[PDB]
Order: C-alpha cells, then sequence, then structure tokens
C-alpha cells in the first residue's frame, strides 16, 4: 500500500511535469515574452548597479 | 631578489612558469609558489625559452590559478643533514613526517650532486654474509656491495627486505639508511614500529638508522626525487661523517616508473614500451652515487618490482647493468613453496668467483648448479612422460635434485609469524658443509618432506625423527 | 609587458610589432597606418583580396610588397619591415589577422574595453543607453577604461539578455531561466 | 503535497549573480572541449557548461583551457558558454548517504529525493601519513569458512579480491556485507562497519538485481551503493571510485569503522585508458597509460586503519579485479597486486568444477591478515592451512599407490575441502564457523563418510545449540577457546560424531 502510494505521487509529478511544458509553450507565445525583457532589463540595471 | 613569474601553464604536475623578470633561474633550480597549503615546491627542468621555464612540481597539484606569483628559491633543493637526521623520517622536502620536530642540521645539501669520479673510487672485495642459505650458496654478498632484487610484490619484496634488515643491520653498527620509494604507508608503519621496537630507532637515545619515506600515493614528480634525497643523506654519512653506512632502497621500479610518467608530460618523445628516453642517464646518476669510494663503503640494496613479471623489459634490463650481485626472485619458485623465492639458476654475484669463496665452496656450488640445471632440463621429460621413464642414472640425479630443491627452503625469523615456522639463520661454514653432504647423498635416504621448509642439515635429521614418529 | 597576452594566431607578430613600436611610441601611428593599408587592401578586391590567396613566389610576393608600399607612403617603417617579414615568412593570409590582433593589442593600450549585450532580437536604443550608462557607472567598467558595448542579435538566446564584459557575465535570459526552472521542477 | 513540494522548489529559484563565468567552446568533440577565456580558474575545477553538463578542467594552458566533459558530448556544442562553478570537484559526504543508491554526480538514483549530507569533500584527497595509522586488530568476518580462516581479513587493509569475470564475482563480496549485517545491526559502533558497494561498469539491470537482493536482505539501511554503470560515461566512471572513497572517508574520519568494496577496478582501468587516449597522452603496456599505476595507487592507499589520534577509523578496501583469462602476469593485475595487501585469488577451474566458493589457497595470501584474527579463530584454525597445503601436496603426487600416512591425509583433505564449500548467497554466522573448524581440525570429521558431510554440518550445529548453546554463547563472548572449552568441545563434538 505504501509502495503504490509513492508510485501515485510520482505519477502525479510526471503529469504535472507535462503540464509545466504546456505552460512554457504558452508563456513563450505571449508578448509577455517581449514585455518581460523590459522586466529583466530593469532588474539587471538594479542588479549590476548593486555590483 | 625573488624571481617573480606567473604560471603560464599547468599541464599535470609539470607546471610552467613565465618569469616576468629578465632574471631566469638555471636548470635544477627550485621555486616556491605560495599556496594555502603553505608552499608548493617546483624544480626547473627545462627552459622553454622566451623567459618561460618548464618546471616539475614536486608537491601535489590542484587549485592552481593559472598565473600566480612565483619566487625563485634557486639551485637544487637543499635537504638538511646531520647526525641528527638519525631518528627522523623525512619527506622529500625534508619535513619531519614522524613529527619529532625540526631536524638539527649543520649542512644543508643539494639533492643533485655529481657522481664521484673514476679515480676517487675504492673497489672492495669484502664478503658480507646474510645467514640466508640460498644467498650464501648462490650469490655471496659483499660488504659495500650493491645488492638487487627482482620483486615478488611486497609479498616477496617486503619479506626479503625485512630479513635483510634483521640480519645485516644488526650485523652492521654504522649508519644505515632506509629509503622507501613509493611504498605503501602500512609497510612503513610496520617498519617504523618494528625499528622502534628493536631499538634501531631508539627514541630515548638516538637511532643508528635514518629513514626517508615516500608513499606510493605521492604525486609522480614527488616520487622522482625521493631517491635523490636519500642519496644525499647517504652522501653526508659517506663523506662528511666518513664512516661505513648501509642503505636500503625499495622500490626503485617506482623511481623508473615515476620518470616515465613525467617524461611524457615534459614533452619528451617516449621511448619503447613507454620508458623515458632519459632512462639511461637517470639510472647512471643514481647508481654512480652509491659507489664505494675511499671516503666510505656503503652497502646498498636495490629492489625492482619486475614490471608485469617481464625481466626482458627495459627497466629490469638497465637494472642488471648496475648490480654487484643479483638475486632474481621468481613467482614460480614461490609457487614451489620455497621461501625464499630466489631463482636458483638466476642468481650471480661477482664474488661467486671460485677463489674468493674457496675452491670447496665453488665446487659445491658448481655441482648444485649442474644438478639443478639437469633437473630443469628434465622438467620437460618428467612432465611429458613420468619420472619413471627417466634413465636410471638420471633418475638418481633427479631424486637428488628434488631433495636439493626442498632443502633450499629455510624458515625466516622476521616472517616467522607469516611462515608459521620459527626462523633460522644458518652459518656459512655450515651451509657449505650441508650442501657438500647432500651432494654426496649422505643424508639422502630420509624424506624429501624432511628437507622441506627447515633449516640446517642437522634439523633435517631431527625432522626425520619427528616424521618417524 | 604588452597589455593582454594574445599570441599564436600570429599574435607573436602582433606582440613583437607592439613592443618594438611601443618603445618608438608610434603604436597609434602604426595602428592607424596599418588600418589604412589594410583598408585599401580590402578595398583592392580584384586579386588584391583574391591575391591575398597564397600561391605567390618569394620574389613575386616581395614585388607585391613593393607595390603595397607604392600604394601609399605613410607607414611606421616598423610595419614596412612587418610587410617584409610576412612576405619572408610566406604568409599574407594572417595579415588582416595580424591587423586585427594589433588592433586588439592597440585598443588594450588605449584602454578601450569591449563588452557585448547579446539579446534575442535587438532592443530599444533607450535600453542600450541605459545599459551602457549602468555598466560605465559600475565598477565593471574600469576607471579610464572605455567600454565599447556591442548589442548583438542572436536568436538562439530565447528572450532576455546576457551582459558580458571583463569575463564576468550575467545571463538573465528567458532561455536560461526556463532551463533552470525546468530542471528544478523535474526534481 | 506534490503541489507543495513543487511550489517550494519553484520558490527556491531566485536570481542569478554576476561573477567570473563564461568561456566559449571552440574545438569540441572527442570528449574534451577547448574553451576560450576562463582566465582565472582553479586547477581541477568543476565547470558547468550552459549545455547543462559539467566538466573538470584538466589542462590549463596559455590562452586556452581544455575542459574534460564529465557527461555526454551530445548536448555540448561549439560556441557555448562555459560557466565556472568556481570550486574544485567535491561531492556531498555525510551520514545520510546511508541506504541511498546514488550515481556519480550524487544524484539520488534511488530517487528518494535530495540526500542528507553533512559536507562536500574534494574528490582527490591524499592518504594519511605513517603517524596516523595503527596496525590492524579488529577482524572483518565474511561468514564464509576459509575466507576467514585460510584467508584472514582485518579492518583497514587493502585486501585484494582477484579472479575471473562473472564467476558470481559479486557474490563473494555480497556475502561479506550480509554476514556483517549481524554486527552492523549491532548496537556497538566499534562493531559497525558502514559498507559501501561501488558498482562500476555493470549493467543497470544487474545493479537493479543487486539492489533488490540487498533490500531483500534488508541490508540497504547500513550500506550505500554508488553506481556508474557500463552505459554511464567514461569520465564519470573515472571519477567514480575516487568519489566513493571520499564518502567512505567521512565515516573513517568520524573514527567509525567502515569498509568499501570497489567493484571492479579493472573496469576503471579501461575507462582511464579511454580517457587517456582521448587526451592523446601516450599509451603504456597493454595500451593502459603510464599513470595507471598512479591512478590505482592513489585510490587504494586512502583505505586505512588510522591511529587513536584519528579515532581509530577504518576503511577496509576490497578491490575486485577481473582477470581476462586468469592472466596473473597481466599488467593491470600485477600492478594492483603490488599495491594490495594479500590476494584472494578465486580458483575458476574449481568454481566450474563444483567448488562454490572456490578459493585458490595457493594464490590467496593476506600480508598482515593473521593478526586481525580472534584467538578462537587462531587456535581452532591452527595449521589448517598447512594441513590443506599438505592436501595440496598429497593430491599433487596422488596422480599411484598411497601409503597409509598419505591416504589418511587424502581422506581428511578431500573431506575438509567439502567442508569449506558454502551455498552461494547464504553465509554462516561467525560463531558457527568456530565449531565446524574445530571438528575437522580435531579430527572428528576424519571418520565421517564423504556423502554425509553436508548433513554433518547442519546436524552438528543443531546438535550444539540443542545440547548446549551455552558453549557457543561462551565462545561468542570469550572469543578465546579456553582449555575447559576446548575439552568440553572435544567431548561435545565427539558426542555429535556418535550421532
Amino acid at each position: 500500500w505504501v509502495r503504490y502510494e509513492a508510485s501515485l505521487r510520482q505519477l502525479e509529478q510526471r503529469q504535472l511535469a507535462k503540464s509545466v511544458i504546456s505552460r512554457v509553450q504558452s508563456e513563450l507565445g505571449n508578448p509577455k515574452f517581449q514585455e518581460k525583457v523590459l522586466q529583466q532589463s530593469i532588474s539587471e540595471i538594479e542588479q549590476l548597479l548593486s555590483k | 631578489t625573488p624571481i617573480t613569474g606567473k604560471v603560464t601553464a599547468v599541464i599535470g604536475a609539470i607546471v610552467d612558469v613565465h618569469f616576468e623578470q629578465s632574471e631566469l633561474p638555471a636548470i635544477l633550480n627550485a621555486l616556491e609558489i605560495k599556496t594555502p597549503q603553505g608552499k608548493l615546491v617546483l624544480e626547473v627542468a627545462q627552459h622553454l625559452g622566451e623567459n618561460t621555464v618548464r618546471t616539475i612540481a614536486m608537491d601535489g597539484t590542484e587549485g592552481l590559478v593559472r598565473g600566480e606569483k612565483v619566487l625563485d628559491t634557486g639551485g637544487p633543493i637543499s635537504v638538511p643533514v646531520g647526525r641528527e637526521t638519525l631518528g627522523r623520517i623525512i619527506n622529500v622536502i625534508g619535513e619531519p613526517i614522524d613529527e619529532r620536530g625540526p631536524i638539527k642540521s649543520k649542512l644543508r645539501k643539494p639533492i643533485h650532486a655529481d657522481p664521484p669520479s673514476f679515480a676517487e673510487q675504492s673497489t672492495s672485495a669484502e664478503i658480507l654474509e646474510t645467514g640466508i642459505k640460498v644467498v650464501d650458496l648462490l650469490a655471496p654478498y659483499a660488504r659495500g656491495g650493491k645488492i638487487g632484487l627482482f620483486g615478488g610484490a611486497g609479498v616477496g619484496k617486503t619479506v626479503f627486505i625485512q630479513e635483510l634488515i634483521n640480519n645485516i643491520a644488526k650485523a652492521h653498527g654504522g649508519f644505515s639508511v632506509f629509503t622507501g620509494v613509493g611504498e605503501r604507508t602500512r609497510e612503513g608503519n610496520d617498519l617504523y614500529r618494528e625499528m622502534k621496537e628493536t631499538g634501531v630507532i631508539n627514541l630515548e637515545g638516538e637511532s643508528k638508522v635514518a629513514l626517508v619515506f615516500g608513499q606510493m600515493n605521492e604525486p609522480p614528480g614527488a616520487r622522482a626525487r625521493v631517491a635523490l634525497t636519500g642519496l644525499t643523506i647517504a652522501e653526508y654519512f659517506r663523506d662528511e661523517e666518513g664512516q661505513d653506512v648501509l642503505l636500503f632502497i625499495d622500490n626503485i621500479f617506482r623511481f623508473t616508473q615515476a620518470g616515465s610518467e613525467v617524461s611524457a608530460l615534459l614533452g619528451r618523445i617516449p621511448s619503447a614500451v613507454g620508458y623515458q628516453p632519459t632512462l639511461a642517464t637517470d639510472m647512471g646518476l643514481l647508481q654512480e652515487r652509491i659507489t664505494t669510494t675511499k671516503k666510505g663503503s656503503v652497502t646498498s640494496v636495490q629492489a625492482v618490482y619486475v614490471p608485469a613479471d617481464d625481466l626482458t623489459d627495459p627497466a629490469p634490463a638497465t637494472t642488471f647493468a648496475h648490480l654487484d650481485a643479483t638475486t632474481v626472485l621468481s613467482r614460480g619458485i614461490s609457487e614451489l613453496g620455497i621461501y625464499p623465492a630466489v631463482d636458483p639458476l638466476d642468481s650471480k654475484s661477482r664474488l661467486l668467483d671460485a677463489a674468493v669463496v674457496g675452491q670447496e665452496h665453488y665446487d659445491v656450488a658448481s655441482k648444485v648448479q649442474e644438478t639443478l640445471q639437469t633437473y630443469k632440463s628434465l622438467q620437460d621429460i618428467i612432465a611429458i612422460l613420468g619420472m619413471d621413464e627417466l634413465s636410471e642414472q638420471d633418475k638418481l640425479t633427479v631424486e637428488r635434485a628434488r631433495k636439493i630443491q626442498r632443502f633450499l627452503s629455510q624458515p625466516f625469523a622476521v616472517a616467522e609469524v607469516f611462515t608459521g615456522i620459527p626462523g633460522k639463520l644458518v652459518r656459512l661454514k655450515d651451509t657449505v658443509a650441508s650442501f657438500k653432504a647432500v651432494l654426496e647423498g649422505k643424508y639422502d635416504n630420509i624424506p624429501e618432506h624432511a628437507f622441506y621448509m627447515v633449516g640446517g642439515i642437522e634439523d633435517v635429521v631431527a625432522k626425520a625423527e619427528k616424521l618417524a614418529a | 609587458p604588452p597589455p593582454v597576452r594574445l599570441f599564436g594566431v600570429e599574435g607573436t607578430y602582433a606582440t613583437a610589432l607592439y613592443q618594438a613600436a611601443a618603445k618608438n611610441s608610434s603604436i597609434d601611428a602604426a595602428f592607424q597606418s596599418l588600418q589604412k593599408v589594410e583598408s585599401t587592401v580590402k578595398k583592392n578586391p580584384k586579386l588584391g583580396h583574391l591575391l591575398l590567396n597564397p600561391a605567390l613566389s618569394l620574389k613575386d610576393r616581395n614585388s607585391v610588397i613593393d607595390a603595397i608600399v607604392e600604394t601609399h607612403k605613410n607607414l611606421d617603417g616598423y610595419v614596412v619591415n612587418l610587410l617584409k617579414v610576412l612576405s619572408e615568412n610566406n604568409r599574407l593570409g594572417c595579415f588582416e589577422k595580424i591587423a586585427s590582433d594589433f588592433g586588439v593589442l592597440n585598443d588594450a593600450h588605449n584602454g578601450l574595453l569591449k563588452g557585448t549585450v547579446t539579446s534575442a532580437e535587438p532592443l530599444d536604443p533607450k535600453s542600450f543607453k541605459r545599459i551602457e550608462k549602468a555598466l560605465s557607472a559600475s565598477k565593471l567598467v574600469g576607471q579610464g577604461k572605455s567600454l565599447k558595448l556591442e548589442n548583438v542579435v542572436k536568436p538562439e538566446i530565447k528572450g532576455g539578455l546576457i551582459v558580458e564584459l571583463g569575463d564576468k557575465t550575467v545571463d538573465l535570459s528567458i532561455s536560461t531561466k526556463i532551463q533552470k526552472l525546468n530542471k528544478v521542477l523535474e526534481d | 503535497e506534490v503541489s507543495s513540494i513543487l511550489e517550494e522548489r519553484i520558490k527556491g529559484v531566485s536570481d542569478e549573480a554576476n561573477l567570473n563565468e563564461t568561456g566559449r567552446v571552440l574545438a569540441v568533440g572527442d570528449g574534451i572541449a577547448r574553451v576560450f577565456g576562463l582566465n582565472n580558474i582553479q586547477a581541477e575545477e568543476l565547470v558547468e557548461f550552459s549545455s547543462g553538463v559539467k566538466g573538470m578542467a584538466l589542462n590549463l594552458e596559455p590562452g586556452q583551457v581544455g575542459i574534460v566533459l564529465f557527461g555526454s558530448d551530445r548536448l555540448v556544442k561549439e560556441g557555448e558558454l562555459v560557466k565556472r562553478t568556481g570550486n574544485i570537484v567535491d561531492v556531498p559526504v555525510g551520514p545520510g548517504l546511508l541506504g541511498r543508491v546514488v550515481d556519480a554526480l550524487g544524484n539520488p538514483i534511488d530517487g528518494k529525493g535530495p540526500i542528507d549530507a553533512a559536507g562536500r569533500s574534494r574528490a582527490q584527497v591524499k592518504a594519511p601519513g605513517i603517524l596516523p595509522r595503527r596496525s590492524v586488530h579488529e577482524p572483518v568476518q565474511t561468514g564464509l569458512k576459509a575466507v576467514d580462516a585460510l584467508v584472514p581479513i582485518g579492518r583497514g587493509q587493502r585486501e585484494l579480491i582477484i579472479g575471473d569475470r562473472q564467476t558470481g564475482k559479486t557474490a563473494v563480496a555480497l556475502d561479506t556485507i550480509l554476514n556483517q549485517k549481524r554486527w552492523n545491526n549491532g548496537s556497538d559502533e566499534s562493531k559497525k562497519l558502514y559498507c559501501v558497494y561501488v558498482a562500476v561498469g555493470q549493467k543497470r539491470s544487474t545493479v537493479a538485481q543487486l539492489v533488490q537482493t540487498l533490500e531483500q536482505h534488508d541490508a540497504m539501511k547500513y550500506s550505500i551503493i554508488v553506481a556508474a554503470t557500463a552505459s554511464e560515461a567514461a569520465p564519470l566512471q573515472y571519477l567514480a571510485p575516487f568519489t566513493a572513497a571520499s564518502i567512505g572517508e567521512w565515516f573513517r574520519d568520524n573514527g567509525k569503522h567502515a569498509l568499501i568494496v570497489y567493484d571492479d577496478l579493472s573496469k576503471q582501468a579501461v575507462a582511464y585508458r579511454q580517457l587517456s587516449l582521448l587526451l592523446r597522452r601516450p599509451p603504456g603496456r597493454e595500451a593502459y597509460p603510464g599513470d595507471v599505476f598512479y591512478l590505482h595507487s592513489r585510490l587504494l592507499e586512502r583505505a586505512a586503519k588510522l591511529s587513536e589520534k584519528e579515532g581509530s577509523g577504518s576503511l577496509t578496501a576490497l578491490p575486485v579485479i577481473e582477470t581476462q583469462g586468469g592472466d596473473v602476469s597481466a599488467y593491470i593485475p600485477t600492478n594492483v597486486i603490488s599495491i594490495t595487501d594479500g590476494q584472494i585469488f578465486l580458483e575458476a577451474e574449481l568454481f566450474y568444477k563444483g567448488i562454490r566458493p572456490a578459493i585458490n589457497v595457493g594464490l590467496s595470501v593476506s600480508r598482515v591478515g593473521s593478526a586481525a584474527q580472534v584467538k578462537a579463530l587462531k587456535q581452532v584454525a591452527g595449521s589448517l592451512k598447512l594441513f590443506l597445503a599438505q592436501y595440496r601436496e598429497v593430491a599433487a603426487f596422488a596422480q599411484s599407490d598411497l601409503d597409509a600416512s598419505t591416504k589418511q591425509t587424502l581422506v581428511r583433505g578431500e573431506r575438509l575441502t567439502q567442508l569449506l564449500k558454502q551455498n552461494q548467497y547464504s553465509p554462516l554466522a561467525t560463531e558457527e564457523q568456530v565449531p565446524l573448524i574445530y571438528a575437522g581440525v580435531n579430527g572428528h570429521l576424519d571418520g565421517i563418510e564423504l556423502s554425509r558431510i553436508g548433513e554433518f554440518e547442519s546436524s552438528f550445529l543443531s546438535y550444539l545449540k540443542s545440547n548446549h548453546n551455552e558453549l557457543l554463547t561462551e565462545i561468542r563472548e570469550k572469543g578465546e577457546l579456553s582449555k575447559e572449552l576446548l575439552a568440553s568441545l572435544k567431548s561435545a563434538t565427539e558426542s555429535f560424531v556418535a550421532t
């Protein structure tokens, strides 16, 4: 019973793994792909000034 | 002024420095790179030009940030020597690894030194006796001699050496050097313990042995100059103290091996098998700095683990060149259960000359050699057929030889535990007598088993009585 | 010693040229003249770019050298010897290579730093300027060492940016962050 | 649950810092890459490529660094950005590696998630000096007669196990781990070995059978398995024994007794050969590079019985050498033999010819093994090696007529050899080995007809327990056979002989 319980958790995790891939393909579609480059830009501005 | 440089390259333990300064150290100079490990000792071995030397690194390599300050310590590494080297186990650097603290020294001497000249040498003729019967019969040692072994593994090498230390170093009273080149730490620990126990290292007092020990975990480059360090310590005794010394060196196959490793890295075209092109030169220096001179007589013992059991390999071949006497140790004879494992047809000594050991010894030895060679010759026939298909005359010879073979095994005191037989040291005079009798078949009438793994002829007789019960 | 150890790419030539002309303090002059002759070489394309292709004699190569110094007189003289040297050593393909190397060596001497800001697609000039300012302000750009930041376009870097200079980089791209995220959510 | 753990992990992604990173890959393939830059790099660093794979910098050269890819070349490619880990190769070491299969990157291939590990420690670490080293005193008991008797094995020692491939090669070692289940599941930590099984170059399937066996004998909890299978990349295989020994050293440097079995170092040689050749460094004898001696020797001497100062830790090495045809002069075997204390050469011919386990008594030695033996197993086993090397002699020349003295030895010898044999994957208790050896030595098994020897063993042991397990309890604690015990045992054994 414990063994299959662990197996179900692993199965859930790989199911949620392919859902992560699906979410990644969605993210890279959005012009959040464009807009977040601005976020990275300002973050790097803050970061590198903190260097 | 410290010759500043940067580490241009770190190709293995063959670091290359580029001395920024127009000052350039000479070849065989020594360098210290300051490390969080204290120092790293490197030794200039080539100048690769454009103010970039190429240096063997005599301490372990890793962590090195490519380009880092160097300072030139100059010249060969100068060890510290003295009579207070006795009672110290020292690293290649010279560190007291037995941690009896700083070695008091008057003279610190360069590791490299030039071999004494042809003229300066004094050539001995002294007999040294071990009390090992097989040694005595087949290859009499000489005091000041250069003795040689063709190793069993440690299973043979350590055992052979231990017996020699037990015999010769209690029959010697002068200085004695133990140099352990690329040997397992345990062997050293056992030896250290044993030496301390037999007071050879007296700690309350002073020793009469000094020790240099290089572990087989040591980096190849480090292993290369373990020998030279010992060679210097020996020179200090030989020359400066001006008394007879003793020396043990084992395993000098590792010296050869170490050289072969660094050579490739150095960039040298590696000669056949893989051995360094500089094999001859390195061997030459080493074996000409152990010479008996008018300054002193140093009995030396060199031990070469036979590479893959092939004696034809170039490293054993060049060993044969610098041995006053040799005692090749063979696995087959070990398998025959004979301890020592010495091949009896492959031992020779310069003092095997007939006159030197007297005609009677020589005649006895001659007959043993002839008999055994016949026996080996008929090993084929005996095996292909039986021993009952031998000619009757030969069959007698063969039976005698089978006895002679069994007789050669003598229990050894410092291995008495390992053999499980209390040891034996038998007189040379007795040995000659014993073989003489056997050759005349005097005691040939009692078990072959009686001859086997026991000492003298008298012991054989007694063991016949034991067997008879 | 000459700033930055180049070498090997016939950069021992560049090094040599630099140190020899550096004590003559005509390295900027050399570099400029070298640029001019290199440029008129590139701008000589019909078998002056295609006769950079090696197949010439020693002597014929030398006569090409004579034509090259015929093309202008405004050379360091150390670089007139450099032309001879390349002819003698029988290379001419590592001529722009040497030129480039000498340029790197030269602008190291000038102390001009070089950076790069690879991105997925070229970004705003306001962003370019903000990064240039930021980097110049930061300790990363040395004091009196002048950044020449190059935005480059590389589609392979999926989104974001990587700032590079002085062998110190921050890669906060979308691809790298995704990569790290994927790995961490596969554990 | 799964959501919470994933969410915790996602939260644990937080920002990248600036620092000296970035080299750019150029000439790559042949499992080494030549990277441009990496100007200040510690020697033997771990670098992680942005190909998501890590390599160990080997050659620091003027203007270039040559990484060696510790992992697949498939994902590495030209002009990739190599980022400095900035740290020399270290692997997590600690207490929580116990009962966890891990691969060579320390990734839990038991998949029980992140490993609990106290520290990380550099892959290469020098062996302790002469001064930290105390001569062996505690035995290791394998539970197999003759493998404790004839071959005496003791803690710290590098005690070689040499023999021929797939003669159930693994099994000899497995049995050792199993016998020491008794002691290791003990409460005395001086009687706790923590045993590490290094599986190099073995099929992942085979390892899975091994893992399953170990978990069947519930032995997983005192042992670690490190795995570098045959499929797994050769540079990873090269670093695989070294890493395992670091983990072992953490136990050793807790002063706690441990053991490490390196299966099979011969396959490390092939790996190092591959690596060397791909670094185009010149080959040595049998094409195995010249630094092969250095490779094995540096590895082996890290296994030791340290002194009281170091807390008397042990790390008993059992390295498993796979001889090609029983080529006992072969370069790799001889090199190993010279380093190792003793040999445990296993007689293949006899193995095939129904001696399981088959130990070539002649080619088994143990350099300092016999002073590890406890007095019971010195007294009872006294001269049995000699006796069976009289059996060795006797059967040598047996091949016509036999004198009664010879015949007596042969009858005992043949029967004694039968007694040595054990059922593969089922080792006996240490306590039990003492009477069995007592019986034969004291000549009680002289008369026992050959057919009933197996019966004699089981029945004798059952008899001893039923009649008086008191004797066995005494010998269990005393560990020395007193004169009274010896006589009592003679009497008791004779009593069993009668039945």
